[PDB]
């Protein structure tokens, strides 16, 4: 139980740092012109689609995972 | 001490400066809008970073900007 | 009376009624037609 | 079965389940006068858990080891009355929802006050507008063809990149 | 020339005497009660007033509380621990809000606020985005 | 000169501002551009002073609106007698108050929440309640279902009187702001005629109809038998027969000899051991002294005839060598602002209910209250909570008051002038208070906690080790004890069975016994004091520095309530003071939390259980408050993980809605945490891309989708808050309660 | 098992999209579009333009922290 | 571009930027900014009027 829960916090841990230094590289690191319409300025491009169908996805699962779990109990 | 700087879509309206708590903000003479007149901010020394002179600014995007950095007495507002 | 409707007309008021209709009709389904856990009858 | 699983008509746990609460239900009735409110409340329950216990025995329903029905959604249509047609059932309820609902919003869009629309519903043109929601994926195909269902991007505002 | 004033804890403190001070006068025409910014309220002279706070944003709340009065002779100035004044306001003789010939712009940028440049095209130069 | 001034037809009645939402306001009345002109019409509803400038036309809205609570009130007070008349279990519960659990809810059966319905007793299924309503009702005589039906008839007409009443006097005759500066003539009319002749008739219904009526039925009597009330009135030999000085008629009363009524208005104090509650002749006679009292008080103040006071003089004249001017201006402050009023009735108003909750515990005055356990805990606990409320609220509108209502003129040298000009002292010793007390108060429980957890229990602070007796409270309780034949000599038996004396038994159950006082005592009064010291030091900085501080010097002009002044000079989030009110509301929370947990798991552990015939006492929880109660552990595992054994368990039995609420009390204040933690900046930025999903399918509302303003996510965060935490204490006590009753 | 997996489904999305709005509005938003030239960490923008606490990038790690937890948990 | 004109935002910053307003009046003093352009809807601040430069605009028909 131990070495599970360890190393799955340590992994939150990791992938919370993953994106922390992803938006810390879009600020200080980025240069719009150098990535001039490859696939990391394109991603910036659709930034509203991305964050709009993710949210849409979390909506989505929480309404229904504690509707279920609601009506159960 | 802030940073404030003024951006030339300034329309010479004077509400920052009659907004600011600390007299950093003046208004002074320039031909680049129909006011005649353009904000400026000699005394940032004072600046507490409040940007209560952001909030009056009426043109969008602000054409008065406050960038908070170095920490000094006046800019941190303590009696002591 | 046309203010009054128009008070009626209000979005509050209306989702008040509107939403004791739809409760009230899933209850009565439910009176009628209880226990379905899925289209079985 | 499915999943290792056995119908609830042949469950030995589902029936336990409802002798223990037919049961606990008839012991407290037990304690009041055959013609009390709460001995007929009670008896009316019983029946109820009895009418309930049978429905899911006579369905398609499957059963797990604690005696409990499962429902089964993987697409098969043997199964199909316990996910796939109440999904039915829902798109089409909220697809009508959502269609009426659009489409008031962009009436009242040219209206001499749009915002007060919002918060004052026009009735009249809501009750019109929401009598036209049963055809609601045709019309949806139709603005979809004819290009009202999707704008252009350079018409919509986005923040810098 | 101070105002009727019983005192508080809210006045100056340690800084007011090693580090810097603050000083407000003005004239007014009758006694009449205004709110220290500090806390509490005094009176003012008929004639010039005399008033020192521990900041200068006191000092101009203070201003703008007179103002209500009909009150804009107010001057406010610095005071150093070796006894230098400061002349702060208004610098020069005319409030701030009012154009006035002979001011020079300070930290004007010739363009709109979008047009700054990219922070990874000045790195390790020492500058910020806003500075250059 | 007091007199009434009234304008006629002040006020149109029709239903065109109802199709103009916001039109109280000029801002909002000009129609919403995006979703916060929405909630900002909910906030700026019943901001009548922001509304108006006009103190006459503030005060008709509230006299008119008062109305309309009144009406609120009676509608509410009239269904409970209506549901003690039609869904209740009152006539069976009447014959036998033991065994019989009082309900008065009913559920249709739908999707299965008829179990619900409990089997309570008298051939009735139901809702086990706890307000207290049988008890009330049986000590004021009532005996059947049709009484309660008339109760309920009078409680409709009265709600109906009041809303007409708001109506007329808003609309058809509104009095002028001189009718309602007569603070003289209100304080005459209010103690004389209120509570004075409400006093004098309430005894009236006690030695009338109650009394005999209790007498009866407490000697066995059957409620079928017992004479209908107006025949006590009718029959002076009914009365004869039960209290014999009524034979000699109201001549004792106008002849002075008062002593002959001594069999119907005694002094007994104790409790009435058939019913576990207060004599009923005590309380007769408590109501008629508390009458003469008020009447007495009531003509204290002049209006029209010369004689009596002028608060302005009184105030005025008390003034020292270390106030200044003291008291003057008070008069002016309390004629001229409603928020100056507000904030001292709500203080006194939930200070009232704090007491009213430790009194009614300590001397239950309805009969079968003691040992009807949740109903004791259930109004013990509302009324703390009440009370809570209601302190906070009047410190919030103190701070409204210095913010809106305070003038320098008139404040020149007065009190309020000098607390203003001390502010820094206070709030810095209060401060240190608040160290010093939680410091020792909570260091008690944590050193306790480590000493228990190294193996070194004769290291602790507790009875058995190093003590902490509170000497004080347990020579208060000797004095009180000793009080009814030496200090109280015509008093027959204890004010209170808490402070000493025998056990009170009814039913098998003690209703009260003696309350003892030791170390964890000590430690949990300390830690009371210590959550009032902070609650207090929040409210009071948050009125001392409403108008200004050295942070930011022109508060006031920011106004009551206002997010911030920007993240300059270090940053002054929630500097205004209703962010102080923000921040109290969770301390009182906290405050109360402590208070009701130290009451249910004192009296479940001390007080409360049963007896036998013989007298051994058997108490809820086996008296383990003394040893468990002082580490934090002993609260963790033998008061919350051991009594909500029963909150968690009661699925599938009549308490499963406790279990349910249980749950979405924990879910509703872990969702404010939501609003607590964040900041609109990040909601308002994924509001965009929301925003940007509908626009490209060709829609979006005009009235633009905006976060919540920063204090709206402040009160939202806090209200859900609130709900969640006290939601589950709710759930946890009534399910314990109904357990253990 | 379904629920819970669905549960920490909705735990990976929601941390994700929070991780992923900040990491793609660091750079600027239509509430302020010039965030990048005010760092990756920064308290707000004030009280101006109905409200900006939380608004850095580092805010939305700082959120994302919370949801991190609570998936792992 | 002229009064009652109805125009496209091409200014990023701006909280218009790709929307509709229209043109109430151009300045012809040589000032940076000269059209005025007021829209429907109002930014977060509150205001639906901003000024602009020629080529921060787009006619529409
Ligand atoms: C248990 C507490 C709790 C709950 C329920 C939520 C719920 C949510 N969070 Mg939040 N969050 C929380 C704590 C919580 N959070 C905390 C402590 C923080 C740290 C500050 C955050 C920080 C945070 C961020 C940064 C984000 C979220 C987001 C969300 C949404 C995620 C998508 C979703 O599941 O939609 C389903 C909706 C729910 C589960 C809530 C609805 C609950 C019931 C089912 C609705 C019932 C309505 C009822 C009938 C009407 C009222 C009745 C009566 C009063 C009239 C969801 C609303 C994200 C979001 O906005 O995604 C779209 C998002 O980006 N949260
Ligand atoms: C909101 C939607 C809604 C709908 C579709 C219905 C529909 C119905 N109601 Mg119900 N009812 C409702 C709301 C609703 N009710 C509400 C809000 C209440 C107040 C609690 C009631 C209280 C009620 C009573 C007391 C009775 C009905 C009855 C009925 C049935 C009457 C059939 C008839 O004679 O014509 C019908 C199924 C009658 C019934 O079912 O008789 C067996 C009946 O006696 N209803
Ligand atoms: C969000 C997830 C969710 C889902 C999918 C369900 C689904 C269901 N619930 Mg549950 N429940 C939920 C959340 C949910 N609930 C919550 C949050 C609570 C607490 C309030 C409950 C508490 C609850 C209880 C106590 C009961 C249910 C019941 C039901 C069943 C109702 C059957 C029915 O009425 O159909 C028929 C009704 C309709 C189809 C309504 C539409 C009618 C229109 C006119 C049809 C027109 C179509 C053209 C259905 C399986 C009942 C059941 O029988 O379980 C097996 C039941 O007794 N629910
Ligand atoms: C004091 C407050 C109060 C409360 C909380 C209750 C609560 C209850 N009553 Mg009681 N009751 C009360 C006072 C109260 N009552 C009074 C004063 C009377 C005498 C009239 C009664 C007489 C009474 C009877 C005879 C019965 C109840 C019943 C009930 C239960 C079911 C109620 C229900 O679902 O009806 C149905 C609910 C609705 C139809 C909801 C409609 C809501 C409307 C549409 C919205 C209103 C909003 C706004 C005002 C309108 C704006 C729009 C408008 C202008 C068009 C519920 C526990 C029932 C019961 O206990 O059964 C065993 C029952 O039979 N009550
Ligand atoms: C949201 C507010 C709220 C709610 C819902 C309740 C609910 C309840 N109260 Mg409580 N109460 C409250 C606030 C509230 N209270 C406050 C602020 C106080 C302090 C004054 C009280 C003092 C109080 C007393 C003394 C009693 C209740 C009782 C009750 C219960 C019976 C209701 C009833 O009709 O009794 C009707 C009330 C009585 C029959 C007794 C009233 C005696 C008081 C002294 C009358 C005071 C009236 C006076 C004019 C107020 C002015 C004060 C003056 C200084 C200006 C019910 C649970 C009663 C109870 O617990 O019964 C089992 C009960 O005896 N309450
Ligand atoms: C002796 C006569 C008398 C009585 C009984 C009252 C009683 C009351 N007044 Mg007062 N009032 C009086 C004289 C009186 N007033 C005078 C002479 C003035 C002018 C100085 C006022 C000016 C005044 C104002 C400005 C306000 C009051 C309010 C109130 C209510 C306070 C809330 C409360 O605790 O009610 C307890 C509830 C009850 C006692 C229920 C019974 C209510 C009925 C109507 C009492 C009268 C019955 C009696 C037989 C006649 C209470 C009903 C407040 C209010 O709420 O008004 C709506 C309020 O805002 N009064
Ligand atoms: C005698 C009682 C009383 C009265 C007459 C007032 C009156 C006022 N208050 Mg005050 N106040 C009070 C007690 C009172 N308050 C108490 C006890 C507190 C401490 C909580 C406060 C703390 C307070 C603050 C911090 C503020 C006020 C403000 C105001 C003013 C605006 C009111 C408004 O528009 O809100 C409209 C009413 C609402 C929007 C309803 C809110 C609903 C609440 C939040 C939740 C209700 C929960 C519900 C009971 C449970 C539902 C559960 C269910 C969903 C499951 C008005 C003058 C405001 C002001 O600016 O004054 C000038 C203000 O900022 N009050
Ligand atoms: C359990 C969590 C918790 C704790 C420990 C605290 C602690 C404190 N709060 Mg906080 N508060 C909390 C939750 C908490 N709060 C929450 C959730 C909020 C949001 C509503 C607030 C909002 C808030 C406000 C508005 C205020 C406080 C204040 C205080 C301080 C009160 C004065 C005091 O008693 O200091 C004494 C210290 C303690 C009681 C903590 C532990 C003491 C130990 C056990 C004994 C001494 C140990 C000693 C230092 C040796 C340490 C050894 C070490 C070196 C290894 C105290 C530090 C107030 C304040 O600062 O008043 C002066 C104040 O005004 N808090
Ligand atoms: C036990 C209850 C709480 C006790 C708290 C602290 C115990 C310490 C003893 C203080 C009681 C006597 C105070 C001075 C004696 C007193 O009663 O008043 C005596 C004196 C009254 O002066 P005058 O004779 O001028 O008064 C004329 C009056 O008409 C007022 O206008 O007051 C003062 O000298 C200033 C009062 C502030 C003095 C601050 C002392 C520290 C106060 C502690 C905080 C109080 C908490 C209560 C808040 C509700
Ligand atoms: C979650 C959250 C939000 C987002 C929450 C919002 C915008 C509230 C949304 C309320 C809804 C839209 C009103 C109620 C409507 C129902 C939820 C759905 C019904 C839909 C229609 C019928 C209207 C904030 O804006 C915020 C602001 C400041 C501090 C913290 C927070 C915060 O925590
Ligand atoms: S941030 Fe505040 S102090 Fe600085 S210039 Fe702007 S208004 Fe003046
Ligand atoms: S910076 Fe803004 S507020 Fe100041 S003068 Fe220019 S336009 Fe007006
Ligand atoms: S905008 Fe928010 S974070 Fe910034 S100073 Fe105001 S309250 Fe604090």
């Amino acid at each position: 139980a131990a070495l599970y829960t360890h190393h799955q916090y340590i992994a939150g841990f990791l992938m919370v740092g993953a994106f922390a230094h992803g938006a810390i590289f879009f600020v200080r690191d980025y240069d719009p012109e150098l990535n001039k319409n490859n696939v990391l300025a394109r991603m910036l491009e659709h930034k509203e689609a991305i964050i709009s169908h993710l949210s849409w996805a979390s909506l989505f699962l929480g309404f229904h995972t504690l509707g279920l779990y609601i009506h159960n109990d | 001490s802030h940073t404030v700087k003024i951006y030339d879509t300034c329309i010479g309206c004077t509400q920052c400066v009659r907004a600011c708590p600390t007299d950093v903000l003046e208004m002074v003479p320039w031909d680049g809008c129909k006011s005649g007149q353009i904000a400026s901010s000699p005394r940032v020394e004072d600046c507490v970073g409040c940007k209560r002179c952001e909030t009056a600014c009426p043109t969008d995007f602000l054409s008065v900007r406050v960038y908070l950095g170095a920490e000094t007495t006046r800019s941190l507002g303590l009696a002591y | 009376m046309n203010d009054f409707q128009k008070y009626l007309s209000t979005a509050p008021v209306l989702l008040t009624l509107w939403m004791t209709f739809t409760a009230g009709f899933i209850i009565e389904v439910n009176r009628f037609f209880p226990d379905m856990l899925g289209l079985y009858f | 079965e499915i999943g290792g699983l056995t119908k609830c008509s042949e469950s030995a746990a589902f029936t336990k389940r409802l002798n223990a609460s037919v049961k606990k239900l008839e012991q407290r009735a037990s304690q009041y006068e055959a013609d009390s409110p709460p001995a007929l409340a009670l008896k009316q329950q019983v029946e109820r858990t009895q009418a309930r216990f049978d429905k899911y025995s006579r369905s398609e329903l499957l059963c797990g080891a604690d005696g409990l029905p499962h429902l089964v959604a993987d697409g098969r249509w043997s199964h199909a009355a316990e996910f796939i047609l109440p999904g039915f059932g829902f798109i089409y309820i909220s697809g009508w929802i959502g269609w009426v609902g659009r489409k008031y919003l962009r009436a009242v869009s040219t209206s001499a006050n749009p915002s007060e629309s919002e918060i004052i519903i026009n009735v009249p043109l809501a009750l019109k507008i929401m009598t036209t929601g049963y055809i609601w994926p045709i019309s949806a195909w139709q603005e979809l063809i004819s290009n009202d269902l999707v704008a252009v991007s350079e018409e919509i505002t986005v923040s810098p990149r | 020339p101070f105002p009727t004033f019983g005192g508080s804890t809210g006045g100056w403190l340690r800084a007011a005497e090693v580090e810097e001070k603050y000083a407000i006068t003005w004239t007014s025409t009758k006694e009449q009660i205004f709110e220290m910014p500090t806390g509490g309220a005094a009176i003012m002279r008929n004639g010039e007033n005399l008033l020192y706070l521990a900041r200068k944003e006191q000092c101009l709340a203070l201003s703008t509380q007179l103002r209500t009065f009909k009150i804009n002779d107010y001057k406010i100035y610095r005071i150093f621990p070796s006894g230098e004044v400061q002349y702060l306001h208004p610098k020069d003789g005319v409030f701030p809000e009012k154009v006035n010939p002979g001011r020079t712009s300070v930290n004007s940028r010739g363009f709109s606020i979008g047009k700054n440049p990219n922070p990874a095209s000045i790195k390790f130069s020492g500058i910020t985005t806003y500075e250059s | 000169n007091v007199q009434v001034f009234v304008e006629k037809d002040a006020v149109e009645t029709s239903f065109a501002k109802w199709a103009q939402p916001g039109h109280f306001s000029r801002t909002l009345a000009k129609g919403p551009k995006t979703t916060t002109w929405i909630w900002n019409l909910h906030a700026d509803a019943h901001d009548f002073d922001s509304q108006t400038s006009s103190l006459e036309e503030v005060s008709r809205k509230i006299f008119s609106a008062h109305f309309g609570q009144l009406a609120i009130i009676f509608l509410w007070i009239s269904g409970m007698h209506f549901h003690g008349a039609y869904f209740s279990n009152y006539s069976a519960w009447l014959t036998d108050p033991i065994s019989i659990k009082q309900s008065s809810q009913v559920v249709w059966p739908i999707v299965g929440q008829e179990i619900l319905n409990a089997d309570v007793g008298g051939n009735f299924q139901g809702i086990q309640t706890t307000s207290g309503w049988f008890q009330m009702w049986r000590a004021e005589g009532i005996t059947s279902e049709v009484e309660l039906y008339w109760t309920a008839i009078g409680g409709l007409a009265m709600s109906a009187i009041m809303l007409f009443a708001g109506w007329f006097h808003y609309h058809k005759a509104a009095p002028k702001l001189e009718w309602f500066q007569n603070a003289e003539s209100m304080m005459n009319h209010h103690l004389a005629g209120l509570l004075g002749l409400g006093c004098l008739s309430w005894s009236g219904h006690q030695i009338h109809i109650a009394l005999p009526i209790n007498k009866l039925l407490d000697a066995g009597v059957s409620p079928q038998e017992i004479p209908l009330p107006h025949e006590f009135l009718i029959n002076r030999d009914l009365m004869a027969q039960l209290y014999p000085s009524f034979s000699k008629g109201l001549a004792p009363f106008f002849g002075g000899n008062w002593g002959e009524y001594s069999d119907f208005l005694t002094f007994k104090g104790g409790l009435n051991p058939v019913t576990g509650g207060l004599w009923l002749s005590d309380i007769a006679h408590h109501h008629l002294a508390l009458s003469v009292l008020f009447i007495i008080a009531g003509h204290m103040y002049r209006t029209n005839w010369g004689i009596g006071h002028n608060m302005k003089e009184i105030l005025e004249a008390h003034k020292g060598p270390f106030t200044g001017e003291g008291h003057k201006g008070l008069y002016e402050i309390l004629t001229t602002s409603w928020h100056a009023q507000l904030a001292i009735n709500l203080a006194m108003m939930g200070s009232l209910s704090i007491i009213v909750a430790h009194h009614m515990y300590a001397m239950p005055p309805y009969p079968y209250l003691a040992t009807d356990y949740a109903t004791q805990l259930s109004l013990f606990t509302h009324h703390m909570w009440i009370g809570g409320f209601c302190v906070v609220g009047g410190a919030a509108h103190g701070a409204i008051f210095m913010v809106r209502d305070y003038t320098p003129a008139n404040n020149y040298n007065n009190l309020l002038d000098r607390v203003l000009r001390h502010r820094d002292a206070i709030i810095s010793h209060l401060n240190w208070v608040c160290i010093f007390l939680g410091c020792h108060a909570f260091g008690f429980y944590i050193h306790n906690d480590t000493m228990r957890a190294l193996g070194r229990p004769q290291d602790m602070f507790s009875d058995k080790a190093i003590q902490l007796q509170p000497i004080f409270a347990q020579w208060i309780q000797n004095i009180h004890l000793l009080a009814p034949g030496t200090t109280a000599p015509n008093a027959l038996a204890t004010t209170s069975y808490a402070f000493g004396g025998d056990v009170i038994e009814v039913g098998g159950k003690i209703a009260m016994m003696p309350i003892k006082l030791g170390t964890a005592d000590f430690m949990v009064h300390h830690i009371h004091a210590f959550t009032i010291h902070v609650t207090v030091l929040i409210l009071l900085k948050g009125v001392l520095y409403a108008r200004s501080s050295k942070l930011i010097p022109d508060k006031a002009n920011l106004g009551f309530r206002f997010p911030c002044d920007g993240p300059g000079r270090g940053g002054t989030c929630q500097s205004s003071s209703w962010d102080h009110v923000f921040l109290g509301l969770f301390w009182m929370y906290n405050s109360i939390s402590v208070v009701i947990f130290h009451f249910s798991w004192k009296m479940q552990s001390d007080v409360w259980g049963t007896i036998t015939p013989d007298g051994a006492i058997s108490h809820i929880t086996g008296g383990n408050f003394a040893q468990s109660s002082i580490t934090i552990n002993g609260w963790l595992r033998d008061f919350l993980w051991s009594q909500a054994s029963q909150v968690i368990q009661s699925y599938g039995s009549a308490s499963s809605a406790y279990g349910l609420i249980f749950l979405g009390a924990h879910f509703i204040w872990a969702f404010s945490l939501m609003f607590l933690f964040s900041g609109r900046g990040y909601w308002q930025e994924l509001i965009e891309s929301i925003v940007w999903a509908h626009n490209k399918l060709n829609f979006a509302p005009t009235i633009q989708p905006r976060a919540l303003s920063i204090t709206q996510g402040r009160a939202v965060g806090l209200a859900h808050y609130l709900l969640g935490g006290i939601g589950t204490t709710w759930a946890f006590f009534l399910a314990r309660a109904i357990s253990i009753t | 098992d379904f629920l819970v997996h669905h549960a920490i489904a909705l735990g990976l999305h929601v941390t994700a999209l929070i991780l992923v709005k900040g990491a793609l509005d660091a750079r600027g938003s239509k509430l302020m579009p010039d965030k990048k030239d005010f760092g990756y960490s920064f308290p707000c923008d004030g009280p101006g333009r109905g409200g900006t606490c939380d608004i850095s990038a580092w805010d939305a790690f700082y959120l994302a922290m919370f949801w991190m937890l609570n998936t792992i948990g | 571009i002229d009064r009652n004109s109805k125009v496209r935002i091409l200014r990023k910053e701006s909280y218009w930027f790709n929307q509709i307003g229209t043109v109430a009046t151009v300045d012809q003093s040589g000032i940076r900014y000269p059209a005025v352009v007021r829209f429907e809807s109002v930014n977060y601040a509150g205001t639906n009027t901003n000024n602009f430069a020629l080529d921060e605009l787009v006619e529409v028909k």
